[PDB]
């Protein structure tokens, strides 16, 4: 099961 | 001032009363009143949000199909009140589903890098309490551990049983929930960490630390 992390923890 | 987090597990296995005359939804619900009492009667300036997952309907800023779901963002980080005491008492109720804990996870740190924002804090904490009963995913796990590591966010497990006598019964699931709160408090504190697992029994002096 993948997820979509919000931007500001992946940018 | 700190601000807090309580991640609070209500899905349909914490209403199982199996273990004392209190279910581990009316434990928990129990030791975050009691928390909130005392911060409310102290006068104390820490802000406390309160999440909860396994909820039946879903409530957060993360929430599109199929993601983040069943995790409602009961509080915002604010001061408590006697609303809030009185809403947990009444309000917050068991839910009937289950919610993935690291979904739960990173809606309270979003809610906490947004609303944290141009304030300043001695400690962030978040404060999951859960009986793992459920699956979870553990995509892109390695970010989450980065950021608590980059933000300095305190975070204490909480389970209605000790993982330090007779076995308890915990199902496969409840294991690999255990052994993965070991992997990612050791990734956070080192050694340390693997026995930074905590019970409801010592929750409430744990969180007033």
């Amino acid at each position: 099961k993948t997820r979509v992390l919000p931007s500001w923890l992946t940018a | 001032k700190s601000a807090v987090v309580l991640c609070m597990d209500v899905g349909l296995a914490m209403s199982h009363s199996n273990q004392g005359k209190e279910s581990p939804f009316e434990q928990a619900k129990k030791v975050m009143m009691l928390f909130l009492q005392r911060q409310v009667f102290a006068e104390s300036k820490d802000e406390i949000a309160v999440v909860l997952y396994g909820t039946d309907t879903t409530d957060n800023a993360l929430a599109r199909e199929d993601q983040y779901e069943n995790i409602s963002v009961h509080r915002h980080l604010m001061l408590p009140d006697f609303d809030l005491l009185e809403q947990i008492e009444n309000v917050v109720e068991p839910g009937s589903v289950q919610a993935d804990f690291l979904d739960a996870l990173i809606v309270s740190m979003d809610l906490l890098q947004k609303e944290t924002l141009g304030k300043k804090y001695t400690r962030l904490h978040i404060a999951v309490f859960s009986d793992l009963s459920s699956p979870f995913s553990v995509d892109q796990l390695e970010v989450i551990i980065a950021n608590l590591k980059k933000a300095e966010i305190t975070l204490q497990f909480f389970l209605p049983f000790s993982v330090d006598g007779p076995g308890k019964g915990l199902s496969d699931q409840q294991k690999e929930g255990i052994e993965m709160v070991r992997k990612i408090m050791f990734s956070l504190d080192g050694e340390e960490g693997l026995s930074e697992v905590f019970t409801f029994r010592d929750s409430l002096e744990r969180l007033s630390i």
